[PDB]
């Protein structure tokens, strides 16, 4: 039965991963006055499966100058961490509820920065190394504010367990309070998934770095990873800040609304991509260290003070 | 028949005399075409001096270099005819200063007078082979890295002498003497009858 | 007449109201939200794409497309080998050699348009006195092998016979203009 | 149906469909034919609909469309990019400049065709080969990819 | 015939219309290269899908290379291929007896039918290629079967040239790559510790040029040339040398062949192109025969090219980033054995 | 300095560009652009081709502004022949010249964004661009590479429905500029990527021979369309959009304004196009009409000679510059009395601009260089010629 | 264990893909800025640590000391940032 | 006689100037919205 549940979480998520790609190629399309992929299958539903098969069949190329492990470990790690982070998520019931759940999600995300570092060193070509170094920096920087923004949340939730927020948000979303950080969580979620406004990790016009030497099966695995993440981080926004209504008698309206909010915020980063030009490498770090980190550290203190003098210290457990 | 204003053919003509007078050491001929265009002609040594006077003279400011080109009249002893076309945004007029250079008698470079010429002078060396002294970095611009011969010279075959194909044996692109599958049909077009006195 | 773009006519001194409006613009990304609205708007517009095989992008009569050699209604090929179509071709594409046919008429023994050499200028359409060589409407003649693209008299005459009905309609529509 | 032959015919039909449906092209971008495809990528004749990627790096590209003249200075590169593309790979030569030398055939700086440099699968004709015309050529590549029977040949080899 | 006009390069004519049935091969690729360079008309019968023969298209010029669909079991396909050719070159061969084709077929059965038709057609000359040192009694079924063929084809086609090349040295060859690829194997077995099986490699091009020159020379009729090489080698130096350029450790450990023929049997069972072959193994330890015979290279006009000279290009792909820049001069040469 | 080349295949390299960059860290200290990857021999081939059969070559030098390019050759050859195009033809060349500047600017603004990372502006305008080519195709038969503007006059009269269709496109086009206007002109992300990048001072721009929006962007007031009015640019009213400071933003804003100003010029041309002939009536220069050559001997002789031999323009030389969308496009045509030219130096606004990349991209990141090439609107056909 | 079960399936799923992916088909880039960032990053990462126990420390009976401590930590690091800005650091 | 020409009286007028609309909520009012959310949310 546990395996059944393991399958129920991973298989559906992976399929959702696939169709996000399709949805990204139609919502971007209609925004740009074009139908998008509808000719393969009915309305393009078979389109995600089609290139998956093309990608796996095409010859995986191992560059003459390339490590053969820091090359194959990197996509395996990227898919493994991203699919793994869906293990401890309240929907509303988590598969493996962990008392220090949010620290698990923060730690597992942090490990993905390596895959970028390992792939860049493994390729042994200049475009890859330059891209990886800037990339690791972006990801790491957007971790420092990412973590502090969560610590502010937790202090108003009382615990690290993601399951507690379902009881914290039984009367109001944590967006109303703490909206200023939501925005800053959303922008940081956009950076950590290397999506558009912050896609310098792999700029195309700039260094066509992460998958330069990655084609076919390796390309796919990170690829899959990114999109699953795209969902996971959006889903974490939909639990931590937008709290779906929870009724203990019927648990699925929680998941039904979790479904609706996650899809809309997942739709939002698709909409962000088409709408904005990409930021400069330093313009990106200028935002986090200058614009956001002082806002986050100060609002972090406000969230240690709001509890005490408003006699609202949250109940542990 | 095009409309022609003689106001210009007079203005430009006068200027020509003015330039000539101011720079008599180098100006050999100064003509105005029937198309109202002035074309001071200078000894090759006057390249630096004549340009500078035009770039920096209150009564003749010719700030930008429209173009530097070299017609090649093979008959002419001095094969190339370096032509510099300049524009004066202040006086809304253009002038052309043209000099003569043979294959192995280099011309001075004007990169100092106008930095626009940094590239065009490299273009003239690559295509025609004229050399420009004091050029910051003269090196082929348009032709292939290993190209031998100056292409726009009238004595260079259009198709050229080398063409490229990929050879499997050597797994690398390889020049071979040009072998064309339909030679350029050289239609003779000149008519045996003249048009006017000109 | 000139026009300054990006020239600030004067120094509006900050007024709290102004400052707030601005600070709000930086803090709550107001203009960024403006941009998102524009793309959401089109998402709702009808897409302009056409089903390519089923629907075709419109081409009017002068479209040059693919070369064809026409024939008189009687059945006598129009070309009389004056060979100025060869003379005015910019790319040297058309190769024509001729000899007096048995009938005694002038005709081309070999007419070869190298389509890879041709740059579809449409001057040949222009130059022909009998208008034997025409720019036919078809643009879809992509070929697996390079040799197929080279076209001799028989392919062009066959191309002419296949598309004669539309070529005649197209020339009918545009001849007054020429 | 039951026959090791039928299973091997159906499965390539599957393998061929995947390659056919998702061709990620890589355009070098020489001369002007690249524009006449930027029009194919554009809304009147979307290519994505057909499963075509607007921009794909060489290592992730199934099809190379050579648009424009291949000069004798870009030849040594085209071959490199063709050589560095993943194995399943196809070339579409667009423009009379690329499939044959076109205007500029007799030039000393232009390779008379990309077929001399890279093996070419479909030749799309026209000075600016029309954008439908490229789309017909890409669709002709898809007809060529459907006909290929790699698994059948391995079975009866 | 076709009077030879031109300057000598592509887009020129040499007048050799030649069916070449096994062109897709490693040797083949080279044969079509020169034939195409010279300007000869080359008909390439092929069975593999068009995708795989694309590499042959750019070779040769337009309308100079023609590809025909052909099946070995179907006699009619061979019939039409040689219809309009005046030179037929046979390079049909394999190392692994495939499910539907036996060594006899690939070497003796098929290469007969082919020359047989060629005669019916009236082709001026047929060149048949069989492996070097091929006794009708040689151990490897392959070599013996090949020997069987060179005899037969002479009765189907008299005065048919029979070049008999040694194992070939070239990029994409086996002789050189096989050993270099033993890297995956931690240890590199070598029967008799790689001794007493002196081997003389021959560059592929030399072989190709030689073959081509045959097509355009009256001196070769019924000749059984033997393209051999510029220097012989005990398998030991060869193996190490290879590993030397590849810059990968060399660990020669002797392996009793009786057991090794079994290893060949193992990979041989592989469905997808067994990497080693029982018939291979024997061949590898089958000593190169001595050079007393109608000479090949040089005799046919090409001076052999030493192995060390081009080895760098063949073995480069097997090096690691660390050694990629390394050059031949840095490395040492192997030693020959006039024995 | 970690030398790295911006190799041709990369999308930001316009297909052919090998910018040898010296990366002092991510900051780039020197650029040595290696053009020549698309040199076709355009100017050595023209010497072997008659004046009409060399027109087509001029549609392929800058391949995004075809007709304005072929208006520079047409004006040159016309000068050397002391012939002037008929009144209707001159308006048609100005009508098609501004459709080309809208077409080039949609190319330059949207592809610049494609390089920076904004993808939607390209798709919205490119649909508006095929609407425009249709106008080329409906008047010449070629979507691009028309050959419509002939050395004397233009080739064929406008079809009877084109001016109504050009009104409907121009009527609704401005909203389309307004729409990318909102999506890419105030985005802090665009401004940051474009503002204060590649500033070029006024005197430096004149000295480097920039001569284009690059000249106007830094505040120098020069438009060959008003200063030296070619064709009818003396009878149409427009405002040159001079920018103030020179950052890549002011240059973008200028390009967006010129699209708007061109709609003002297109409006005037549709409102005031004269009834008349489209090509000069001298059979010696412009080919005789199809009916005339098939009924009058003097016309067949003139058609035969013009197509087979040529105009035989009188001996002379001229440099004629027109304001092509990129900048000043000029042809220095030297002519012997022969029907085929002797020299044709195509001045390319772009050979000068690309030279400026090293000076303009000073103290700038790898990413800034992508913007610097984008703001020069460089098409390598014109530079390589 | 339950987690172990999930994770090994997770690695298995990824190793399966790469394996099929490889089986079905049948020098001196340095800028102190980059190093400097990494450093700053840990100085901040360590601080994140000293700040992580704050959810448990909220419930501490003291409260006054808690906040007095936490506010001092956040303020002193932020000043570190302040000097990073003031100095060329953070100015890439 | 019949040639493609502007309609009699000329065509209508075409807009070229930017028509970007300055439509938005005033800044003070805007701040209040977010501030109010926080103020209430905290309570
Ligand atoms: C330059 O490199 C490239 C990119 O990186 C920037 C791309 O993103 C792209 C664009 C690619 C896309 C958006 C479409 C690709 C989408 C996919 C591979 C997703 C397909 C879905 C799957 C992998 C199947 C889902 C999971 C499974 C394996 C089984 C399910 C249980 C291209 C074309 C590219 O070449
Ligand atoms: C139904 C779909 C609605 C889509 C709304 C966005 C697209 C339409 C925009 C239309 C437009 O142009 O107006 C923009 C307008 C245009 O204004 P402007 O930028 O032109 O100037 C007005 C503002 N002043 C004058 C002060 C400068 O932008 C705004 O009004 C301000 C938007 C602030 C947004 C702050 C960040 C987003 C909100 C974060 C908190 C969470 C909110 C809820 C999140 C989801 C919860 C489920
Ligand atoms: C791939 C590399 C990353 C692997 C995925 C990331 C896994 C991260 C695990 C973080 C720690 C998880 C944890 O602490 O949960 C402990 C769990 C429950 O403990 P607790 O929360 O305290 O609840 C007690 C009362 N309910 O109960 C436990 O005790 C779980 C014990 C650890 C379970 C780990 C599962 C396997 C992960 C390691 C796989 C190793 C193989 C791969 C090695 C990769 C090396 C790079
Ligand atoms: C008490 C508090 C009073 C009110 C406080 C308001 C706090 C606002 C919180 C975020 C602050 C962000 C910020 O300050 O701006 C940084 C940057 C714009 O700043 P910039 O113009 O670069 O200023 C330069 C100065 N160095 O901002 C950016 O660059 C934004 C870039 C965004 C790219 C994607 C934008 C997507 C926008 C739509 C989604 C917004 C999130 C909505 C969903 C949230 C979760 C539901
Ligand atoms: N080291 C060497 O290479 C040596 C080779 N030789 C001889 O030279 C010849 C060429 O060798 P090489 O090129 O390496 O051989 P390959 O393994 O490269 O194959 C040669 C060609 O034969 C074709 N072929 C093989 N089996 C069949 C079949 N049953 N029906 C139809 N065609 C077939 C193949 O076509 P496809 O792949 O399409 O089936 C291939 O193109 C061989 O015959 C060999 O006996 C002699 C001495 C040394
Ligand atoms: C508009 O300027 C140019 C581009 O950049 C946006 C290019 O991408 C390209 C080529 C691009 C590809 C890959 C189609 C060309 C030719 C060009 O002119
Ligand atoms: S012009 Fe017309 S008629 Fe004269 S040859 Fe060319 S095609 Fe035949
Ligand atoms: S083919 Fe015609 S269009 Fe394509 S590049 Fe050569 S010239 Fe430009």
């Amino acid at each position: 039965m546990f395996f059944i549940n393991i399958l129920t979480l991973l298989v559906p998520i992976l399929i959702a991963m696939a169709f996000l790609t399709l949805v990204e190629r139609k919502i971007l399309g209609y925004m740009q006055l074009r139908k998008g992929p509808n000719i393969v299958g009915p309305y393009g539903i078979l389109q995600p499966f089609a290139d998956a098969m093309k990608l796996f069949m095409k010859e995986p190329m191992r560059p003459l100058t390339t490590s053969m492990s820091l090359f194959i470990i990197a996509p395996t790690l990227s898919l493994t961490l991203a699919l793994s982070l869906w293990v401890p998520l309240p929907m509303p019931h988590p598969l493996i509820n962990l008392n220090l759940g949010i620290l698990f999600i923060l730690a597992t995300s942090s490990l993905s920065v390596y895959s970028i570092l390992w792939s860049g060193w493994a390729s042994n070509s200049k475009y890859s190394l330059f891209g990886a170094l800037r990339a690791v920096a972006q990801t790491i920087s957007y971790e420092v504010t990412m973590a502090i923004i969560l610590l502010s949340v937790l202090l108003m939730n009382g615990s690290y367990s993601l399951q507690t927020l379902i009881t914290t948000q039984e009367h109001m979303w944590l967006l109303l309070p703490a909206w200023p950080m939501a925005m800053m969580w959303f922008i940081s979620t956009l950076a950590e998934t290397n999506r558009a406004p912050f896609d310098l990790t792999e700029g195309e016009s700039e260094l066509v770095g992460f998958n330069v030497e990655y084609a076919a099966g390796p390309f796919a695995l990170f690829f899959m990873a990114e999109y699953t993440n795209i969902i996971l981080m959006n889903a974490l926004t939909t639990i931590i800040f937008l709290g779906p209504l929870y009724y203990i008698n019927l648990p699925e309206l929680y998941s039904t609304n979790f479904m609706m909010e996650a899809l809309l915020l997942s739709s939002t980063f698709l909409w962000i991509r088409a709408s904005y030009p990409r930021f400069r490498y330093d313009q990106l770090m200028h935002l986090l260290w200058k614009n956001f980190l002082p806002l986050t550290l100060a609002l972090c203190m406000w969230h240690i003070s709001l509890p005490i003098f408003t006699a609202g210290v949250p109940p542990y457990m | 028949v095009r409309p022609r204003s003689d106001v210009t053919h007079k203005q430009l003509s006068a200027f020509g005399e003015y330039v000539a007078e101011i720079l008599p050491k180098y100006v050999q001929q100064v003509q105005v075409s029937c198309l109202d265009e002035l074309e001071i002609c200078i000894h090759p040594d006057g390249v630096i001096p004549t340009l500078t006077f035009l770039r920096d003279h209150t009564n003749a400011q010719f700030k930008s270099l429209a173009d530097l080109t070299a017609v090649d009249v093979p008959t002419r002893q001095n094969r190339f005819e370096i032509v510099y076309n300049l524009l004066s945004l202040r006086f809304n007029s253009r002038i052309r200063v043209k000099t003569y250079a043979d294959e192995l008698t280099p011309i001075d470079s004007i990169v100092s007078v106008h930095i626009a010429a940094n590239w065009y002078e490299r273009e003239v060396w690559d295509m025609f082979g004229v050399f420009f002294f004091n050029h910051p970095d003269l090196r082929r611009i348009l032709t292939d890295y290993g190209f031998e011969g100056h292409p726009f010279r009238k004595d260079f075959p259009l198709t050229g002498y080398v063409e490229l194909r990929y050879d499997d044996e050597v797994k690398r692109v390889v020049a071979e003497p040009v072998e064309l599958a339909q030679e350029f049909r050289k239609f003779d077009l000149n008519s045996p009858w003249e048009a006017f006195p000109a | 007449t000139y026009k300054y773009v990006n020239k600030k006519e004067q120094e509006s001194e900050v007024d709290m109201k102004s400052a707030t409006d601005n600070a709000a613009r930086i803090l709550m990304w107001t203009e960024l939200i403006r941009g998102l609205g524009m793309t959401l708007s089109y998402l709702f517009r009808e897409p302009a794409t056409i089903n390519y095989p089923f629907e075709k992008g419109p081409l009017s009569p002068r479209f040059r497309g693919e070369h064809a050699l026409r024939r008189y209604p009687s059945g006598e090929e129009r070309c009389i080998a004056c060979k100025l179509c060869e003379a005015i071709c910019p790319a040297q594409a058309i190769t024509i050699e001729a000899e007096p046919r048995a009938d005694g008429s002038r005709r081309t023994t070999r007419y070869d348009i190298d389509m890879t050499k041709c740059i579809y200028c449409g001057f040949c359409q222009e130059a022909c006195p009998v208008d034997a060589i025409v720019e036919g409407p078809n643009f879809e003649f992509s070929t697996e092998t390079h040799e197929e693209l080279l076209y001799n008299k028989e392919k062009l005459l066959n191309n002419g016979d296949k598309w004669e009905a539309e070529i005649a309609a197209n020339i009918q529509a545009d001849y007054l203009y020429r | 149906r039951s026959r090791a032959e039928y299973v091997v015919t159906k499965l390539d039909d599957l393998i061929n469909w995947a390659r056919r449906s998702s061709l990620w092209p890589m355009t070098f971008g020489l001369a002007c034919c690249a524009v006449e495809m930027m029009h194919m990528a554009a809304p009147r004749y979307d290519m994505d609909r057909f499963g075509v990627v607007f921009r794909a790096s060489p290592r992730q590209a199934d099809v190379m469309i050579v648009a424009g003249t291949l000069t004798n200075k870009m030849a040594p590169a085209l071959r490199k990019v063709y050589d560095q593309m993943p194995e399943p790979r196809y070339v579409v030569s667009m423009g009379s400049c690329a499939n044959g030398g076109g205007y500029y055939h007799y030039s000393y700086s232009v390779v008379r065709g990309c077929d001399r440099i890279v093996p070419v699968d479909i030749y799309v004709p026209g000075c600016p080969p029309t954008a439908e015309a490229l789309l017909y050529g890409i669709l002709q590549l898809q007809r060529k990819i459907k006909r290929e029977q790699k698994l059948k040949i391995w079975y009866r080899r | 015939a076709v009077i030879p006009h031109g300057k000598g390069g592509r887009s020129s004519v040499s007048g050799v219309v030649a069916t070449v049935f096994g062109a897709t091969g490693f040797l083949g690729r080279y044969v079509v290269n020169h034939l195409g360079r010279m300007g000869s008309q080359v008909i390439i019968p092929y069975r593999c899908d068009v995708y795989d023969i694309m590499h042959l298209r750019l070779m040769g010029d337009l309308g100079q290379l023609t590809f025909l669909e052909w099946d070995a079991r179907d006699k009619d396909s061979i019939r039409k291929a040689v219809q309009h050719s005046n030179v037929v070159i046979n390079l049909i061969g394999r190392e692994w007896e495939t499910r539907n084709f036996d060594f006899e077929d690939v070497f003796v059965n098929i290469p007969r039918a082919i020359a047989q038709a060629s005669k019916e057609a009236g082709v001026e000359r047929f060149i048949h290629v069989s492996h070097l040192n091929a006794s009708m009694k040689s151990s490897s079924k392959s070599l013996r079967s090949k020997a069987v063929g060179e005899k037969e084809v002479r009765s189907v086609f008299p005065e048919a040239i029979i070049i008999r090349p040694s194992d070939i040295f070239g990029r994409e060859d086996r002789f050189l790559n096989h050993f270099a690829n033993y890297r995956w194997f931690l240890a590199v077995p070598l029967v008799s510790l790689g001794f007493k099986t002196v081997k003389q490699p021959v560059y592929v091009a030399d072989v190709s040029k030689g073959i081509v020159n045959a097509t355009k020379d009256p001196d070769a009729v019924g000749k059984t040339f033997a393209f051999t090489g510029p220097n012989r080698y005990l398998l030991f130096h060869l193996v190490k040398y290879i590993f030397g350029m590849t810059h990968r450790t060399f660990i020669p450990y002797p392996l009793p062949l009786f057991v090794y023929s079994w290893i060949g049997k193992l990979f041989g069972l592989s469905p997808f192109e067994p990497w080693t072959t029982k018939d291979k193994v024997e061949r590898i330890h089958i000593s190169d025969v001595m050079p007393t015979d109608l000479p090949g290279l040089e005799d046919l006009g090409v001076q052999p090219t030493p192995l060390e000279l081009k080895s760098i290009e063949v073995l480069r792909r097997h090096r690691t980033y660390r050694w990629l820049s390394s050059e031949i001069e840095e490395t040492k040469p192997a030693k020959t054995v006039n024995y | 300095n970690m030398t790295l080349n911006f190799g041709p295949q990369h999308p930001a390299a316009h297909g052919v560009l090998r910018l040898v960059l010296e990366l002092s860290g991510e900051m780039v200290r020197k650029c040595d652009p290696h053009i020549g990857l698309l040199h076709r021999g355009t100017e050595k081939l023209i010497e072997y081709k008659t004046y009409l059969q060399a027109l087509p070559y001029f549609d392929r030098l800058d391949y995004v502004s075809m007709m304005c390019n072929e208006q520079a050759y047409s004006i040159a050859v016309e000068k050397l022949l002391n012939i002037q195009p008929p009144p209707r033809a001159q308006w048609i060349r100005v009508l098609f010249g501004e459709i080309t500047r809208i077409l080039n600017h949609i190319m330059a603004v949207t592809t610049h964004a494609l390089d920076i990372g904004a993808m939607t502006p390209f798709f919205w305008m490119f649909e508006e661009r095929e609407k425009m080519f249709e106008f080329y195709e409906r008047v010449s038969g070629a979507r691009m590479h028309a050959a419509y503007i002939r050395p004397g006059g233009v080739h064929q009269d406008l079809p009877l429905g084109l001016l109504d269709d050009i009104y409907e496109f121009s009527k609704n086009f401005s909203l389309r500029i307004d729409e990318v206007e909102e999506m890419l002109t105030n985005n802090r992300i665009w401004r940051n990527r474009t503002v204060d990048i590649g500033v070029v001072t006024a005197e430096d721009a004149l000295n480097y021979g920039f001569s284009g929006v690059m000249l106007r962007g830094s505040g120098i007031q020069w438009d060959l369309r008003k200063t030296q009015p070619y064709d009818v640019y003396d009878q149409v009213e427009f405002d040159v959009p001079i920018g103030s400071r020179g950052d890549c933003y002011d240059r973008y804003l200028c390009r967006v304004e010129e699209m708007r100003q061109s709609l003002r010029i297109i409006e005037q041309c549709l409102n005031k196009m004269p009834p008349g002939e489209i090509k000069v009536d001298d059979a010696k220069v412009s080919p005789p009409k199809r009916a005339e050559m098939k009924t009058s001997m003097e016309s067949l002789i003139h058609h035969f000679k013009l197509y087979t031999e040529g105009y035989q323009v009188p001996p002379g030389a001229t440099y004629t510059a027109i304001e092509a969308p990129k900048g000043e496009f000029g042809v220095y045509l030297v002519s012997d009395g022969s029907s085929r030219p002797y020299r044709c130096k195509i001045k390319a606004p772009g050979f000068a601009h690309l030279a400026g990349l090293d000076k303009m991209s000073k103290g700038h990141m790898l990413a800034d260089v992508v913007a610097i090439i984008g703001t020069q609107d460089i098409v390598f056909g014109e530079i390589d010629r | 264990m339950n987690l172990y079960t999930v994770i090994f399936i997770n690695i298995l799923l990824s190793l399966t893909l790469i394996l099929v992916a490889f089986w079905l088909p049948q020098r001196l880039p340095f800028s102190m800025k980059f190093f400097l960032v990494a450093i700053t990053f840990l100085l901040f990462d360590l601080e994140i640590a000293l700040l992580l126990p704050l959810p448990w420390a909220i419930q501490t009976i003291k409260t006054s000391t808690m906040m007095i401590m936490a506010f001092i930590l956040v303020t002193i690091l932020s000043l570190g940032l302040a000097y990073e800005w003031t100095q060329k650091g953070l100015e890439w | 006689v019949k040639q493609d020409m502007p309609p009699p009286g000329g065509y209508g007028p075409i807009d070229y100037k930017r028509n970007l609309p300055r439509r938005g909520l005033s800044g003070y009012s805007m701040f209040a919205v977010g501030i109010g959310a926080l103020i209430f949310g905290y309570w």
